[PDB]
């Protein structure tokens, strides 16, 4: 395949091998990571090297439950104190309903996790599809709103009534 | 010291709210001393709680280690003990703390509760020095909540959920286990000689289930081949644990150097001697192993196990089998040739 014998890339594939650690190989019918979909997605996990919490997240970006649910909750993962309630308000923002169940069934109560901070923040998110909650507090406001307003909790109860 | 406590009364009784997960589940618990007459446990067991008597009593034992099962072989062992605990009304006495085989208890629990109605009777009992939170849970016949979520740094464990009722037994300590096993001993052995509906004479039958185990399983083991009634047994072969060993000495009854695993103080020390003598006494014993031999289901292991460990006749049989209401039980294992009806 190259110059004979006389030449080759045997040093250059060595270093590789020894730098192994990030190189997933994938067989078809063979052990593990049957799928290359899967194969390419927990390479990216283990390859990052980084937190539980980090993990959790990019999960969360790619709207991946299954990956989540097989890699990241797992036997002994030594969560962070205060991660998996910034995970939950993460999840809860971006309507991913299938991360919400997973969090509630792997340790969060909705009891201590929700505040008045937090319900006001909910509130007043960005990331989501169109709502026209916004019209409603201007029309119960009568308008005269000042740009860049934070809805608070009383405004709710008052459109709500 | 040389157990100088205080005999103080009891001030932890209720219902405890797990909070967590996604179930609604309640779970009633009491605190008492480890000295505790079983005749009031019971007491307290049928009239406060409005159990009903058990028709069966299945216990568990296991390691205290965390340790994992793998897939294909905990599953149907939890469809099996889930489908014996159901279609009979039963028993089940577990450890109650969320360590080891009780874990898989729990989410064969779990897994049924979604798709099947009725309940189990699942009663943990605990020693009260390993709960993660002592505290929030003083309020008497109250509801308390509970949080299911563990820290791995608190140097505990947190309560199993799933679990229908619990018995904290307390010596005064607080972080070591040893303050629950003779109580559920001495439970079981009242429970046992408590009279059956039927008039005939026999008593609660009652079967021991090994999954994993430890230097101690093996003593549980022969303690209970040891009663003066006899106490079937089940083990399992894919756990790893000395219940691994004995499925394997199971195999040529009655090789002395192939018992260096490194699992004991080197050669010198050695619990061959309770193993021989249990392999001795292994005319109720029984292995449950998939693919390899019979009885592929783990309640039909566990259900015709009782019929051959009750050494009775087979018009006891046949009550035992009415009793279960199981007419497959009956049908493959009574009715046979040759059986001598009186």
């Amino acid at each position: 395949y190259t110059r004979t014998q006389a030449q080759h890339l045997f040093i250059i594939l060595m270093e590789c091998m020894k730098k192994k650690e990030l190189i997933t190989v994938f067989r078809m019918g063979s052990e593990g990571h049957q799928d290359i979909d899967l194969a390419i997605l927990t390479a990216l996990l283990k390859g990052a090297n980084a937190s539980a919490p980090d993990q959790l997240s990019l999960a969360l970006a790619w709207n991946r439950v299954d990956i989540a649910r097989s890699q990241i909750f797992i036997y002994g993962q030594q969560w962070p104190v205060g991660s998996l309630e910034q995970a939950m308000l993460d999840a809860l923002v971006l309507d991913r309903v299938d991360f919400v169940k997973l969090l509630i069934e792997n340790g969060v109560s909705m009891h201590r996790f929700l505040t008045i901070s937090r319900l006001e923040e909910l509130y007043n998110t960005r990331h989501g599809p169109s709502n026209t909650l916004y019209h409603l507090v201007r029309d119960v406001k009568k308008g005269n709103l000042p740009p860049d307003y934070r809805i608070s909790l009383i405004d709710i109860g008052l459109v709500i009534e | 010291i040389s157990k100088h406590t205080q005999l103080s009364p009891t001030d932890a009784f209720g219902t405890i709210e797990f909070q967590g997960g996604g179930h609604s589940n309640k779970a009633m618990y009491v605190r008492v001393s480890f000295d505790t007459k079983p005749d009031l446990l019971l007491h307290l067991m049928t009239k406060e709680w409005q159990l009903e008597l058990p028709k069966l009593l299945i216990s568990v034992h296991g390691g205290l280690q965390n340790f994992e099962l793998q897939p294909k072989l905990k599953q149907v062992f939890g469809k099996g003990l889930i489908k014996a605990a159901m279609t009979t009304g039963a028993w089940i006495f577990t450890g109650g703390v969320n360590t080891g085989v009780i874990r898989h208890v729990g989410d064969a629990l779990k897994d049924h509760a979604s798709k099947s109605r009725g309940k189990i009777c699942t009663i943990g009992i605990a020693p009260w020095g390993i709960v993660e939170n002592q505290e929030d849970l003083i309020g008497r016949d109250v509801v308390r909540p509970y949080q299911t979520m563990s820290n791995p740094m608190s140097k505990l464990t947190v309560l199993n959920s799933m679990h229908s009722h619990f018995i904290l037994a307390d010596n005064g300590t607080t972080g070591k286990y040893g303050a629950e096993v003779k109580l559920r001993r001495q439970l079981e052995k009242h429970i046992s000689l408590q009279k059956i509906n039927t008039r005939i004479g026999q008593g609660v039958p009652v079967v021991a289930l090994i999954v994993e185990g430890g230097p101690n399983v093996i003593s549980i083991v022969l303690e209970y081949l040891r009663d003066t009634p006899p106490v079937p047994v089940v083990v399992c072969d894919g756990s790893g644990r000395a219940s691994d060993i004995l499925a394997f000495g199971h195999k040529y009854s009655e090789v002395t150097i192939q018992k260096t695993f490194t699992y004991t103080r080197t050669q010198a020390q050695h619990l061959f001697i309770i193993l021989m003598e249990c392999m001795k006494k292994k005319e109720l014993i029984t292995v449950f192993r998939m693919g390899s031999e019979g009885h592929q289901d783990i309640d039909l292991a566990i259900l015709t196990a009782l019929l051959k460990g009750a050494n009775a006749s087979a018009p006891d049989q046949l009550s035992l089998a009415l009793a279960w209401n199981r007419v497959d039980i009956a049908r493959s294992q009574i009715f046979i040739y040759g059986q001598q009806w009186p």
